[PDB]
């Protein structure tokens, strides 16, 4: 069996190739005293630790803490011996060459993996949608990326980035639920905000009409029941929170929203291929899960697209984990064993064989 | 049926002896030289769509990238696509996918103590056995498909609150529906005690 680890900025997804879902999902956080605590324990021990994200905007930045992530992935969450399994890693858009030799070197010399491979998250999600060509909107926990892909190859010059994703939406939802008169300080109370985010929020088709509807009645209010029978009541906050993706000014960001960054990404590709990207907008990542987001994207890219351009937004049902599921298929396909990098080649060519 | 068609079946490409019919539950790679078509059935699964797309790029890079890849949505085929075949048609065939639902044996289950001293809520792993459930704390039994919140007779109201919430997050992480079961010490069902080895 092979192992698939999809390392994100906020969440590690890991499991066995062939599984339809990742069986280990834990925060990509390491906490050191103000010798190390990793994952959920790091979060839970928030009051007395310094929490660092080793991956920022999908790129690995703290290597020491990343090995503690990987150590924790292997030994604490899946309880496997990495010496036993080929391991498939994923990588962000624009990941520098040096980072990924370092992913390779650590894999073979620290964890003694028999074989490995590094796949690109955006292409995995695109293939998983049934496409070799498209523009992926990848909205995760810490970063939102527009990744144009032409026949299997991302166009690095046209890739756009929005320093905004699920963790800012959680924080913003916490802020405005506080303005309703609630408090979220303990670990359990912070999970309630995030649980409310993932269950009751939505992207409105037309924002200002939704605000009017929310003001003139309690039609859109919804109640979140707490274990002790309490109720947390939420109104226009359901759609004000993910609206941030389209109006980054809600959190003080002077940036274009996700619809504009999609249009800007397409417009930076050659005129010949924009027709294929306008018609193949694929959503992936945990923050593309809000009900209503595709219909909203469709309406907004239609408003920015040239006349007679065909616009299609695809939001596959499994996009929460589409990167990881893609890697589960890849590492489980007879046809792919060719490009497993065995320890033998790394002994000969060094870390530089990964680019090849 | 002039062009060469590879029918996706169970993570492999089987080339048909007589192309033309396309199953709504499946995926196909239509190889016509400098043009390569992904026919994607509307009820196909993610493993099938994936191999189709990945194989196409491999076929395309096999021919120095000169080939043109296109995607066809099944049931909305362009007329020029259908005329590629002597008599094209649509069927309800569906070869099952390769990806499996994860299943856990009882001995893979994990038990977790939830204890709050006064300042912070602890979450620790404890040996997997009935003899680990102490009456003073709340214990969370992760049974993959089932999550049990075991409330000791002397647990704090906040340990039962918090332990309940982290059960909700177990269910949020995990695909499908997980049954969270709040059980009282001295009232726990047979099915709970069976979830230990
Ligand atoms: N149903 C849902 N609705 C809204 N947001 C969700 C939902 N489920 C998960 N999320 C959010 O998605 C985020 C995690 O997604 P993902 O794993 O794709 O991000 P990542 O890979 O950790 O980060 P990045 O992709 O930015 O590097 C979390 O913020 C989570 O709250
Ligand atoms: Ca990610
Ligand atoms: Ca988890
Ligand atoms: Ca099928
Ligand atoms: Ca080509
Ligand atoms: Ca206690
Ligand atoms: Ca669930």
């Amino acid at each position: 069996t092979a192992l698939v680890c999809d390392n994100g900025s906020g969440l590690v997804k890991a499991g066995f190739a062939g599984d339809d879902a990742p069986r280990a999902v834990f925060p990509s956080i390491v906490g050191r005293p103000r010798d190390s605590y990793v994952g959920d324990e790091a979060q839970s021990k928030r009051g007395i630790l310094t929490l660092k994200y080793p991956i920022e905007h999908g790129i690995i930045t703290n290597w020491d803490d990343m090995e503690k992530i990987w150590h924790h992935t292997f030994y604490n969450e899946l309880r496997v011996a990495p010496e036993e399994h080929p391991t498939l890693l994923t990588e962000a858009p624009l990941n520098p060459k040096a980072n990924r030799e370092k992913m390779t070197q650590i894999m073979f010399e620290t964890f003694n993996v028999p074989a490995m491979y590094v796949a690109i998250q955006a292409v995995l999600s695109l293939y998983a949608s049934g496409r070799t060509t498209g523009i992926v909107l990848d909205s995760g926990d810490g970063v939102t990326h527009n990744v144009p892909i032409y026949e299997g190859y991302a166009l690095p010059h046209a890739i756009m980035r929005l320093d905004l994703a699920g963790r800012d939406l959680t924080d913003y939802l916490m802020k405005i639920l506080t303005e309703r008169g609630y408090s979220f300080v303990t670990t359990a109370e912070r999970e309630i905000v995030r649980d409310i985010k993932e269950k009751l929020c939505y992207v409105a088709l037309d924002f200002e009409n939704e605000m009017a509807t929310a003001a003139s009645s309690s039609s859109l209010e919804k109640s979140y029941e707490l274990p002790d029978g309490q109720v947390i009541t939420i109104g226009n906050e359901r759609f004000r929170c993910p609206e941030t993706l389209f109006q980054p000014s809600f959190i003080g960001m002077e940036s274009a929203g996700i619809h504009e960054t999609t249009y800007n990404s397409i417009m930076k590709c050659d005129i010949d291929i924009r027709k294929d990207l306008y018609a193949n907008n694929v959503m992936s990542g945990g923050t593309t899960m809000y009900p209503g987001i595709a219909d909203r994207m469709q309406k907004e890219i239609t408003a920015l697209a040239p006349s007679t351009m065909k616009i299609k937004i695809i939001a596959p049902p499994e996009r929460k984990y589409s990167v990881w599921i893609g890697g589960s298929i890849l590492a489980s396909l007879s046809t792919f064993q060719q490009m497993w990098i065995t320890k033998q080649e790394y002994d000969e060519a060094g870390p530089s064989i990964v680019h090849r | 049926r002039e062009p060469t068609v590879y029918h996706i079946q169970k993570g492999r490409l089987v080339k048909m002896k007589d192309p033309g019919a396309f199953g709504r539950g499946d995926c196909y790679l239509v190889d016509a030289g400098m043009k390569i078509y992904l026919w994607i059935g509307p009820k196909s699964t993610v493993d099938e769509k994936f191999l189709t797309a990945a194989t196409a790029v491999m076929s395309d890079q096999s021919r120095e990238g000169k080939a043109d890849i296109d995607r066809i949505d099944g049931g909305n085929e362009p007329a020029e696509f259908k005329a590629l075949f002597d008599d094209f048609c649509l069927t309800d065939e569906d070869t099952e996918g390769i990806l499996k639902k994860v299943q856990m044996e009882t001995h893979e289950h994990r038990l977790w103590r939830v204890h709050r001293e006064g300042d912070e809520t602890f979450f620790a792993e404890v040996d997997l056995n009935k003899n680990s459930l102490k009456s003073d704390d709340v214990y969370l039994l992760d049974a993959w498909d089932d999550i049990w919140v075991w409330r000791g007779k002397d647990a704090t109201a906040r340990e039962k609150f918090d332990g309940n919430i982290l059960a909700r997050r177990y269910d949020a992480e995990r695909v499908g529906v997980q049954e969270i079961e709040i059980i009282e010490e001295g009232q726990e069902p047979e099915e709970f005690f069976k979830s230990f080895p």
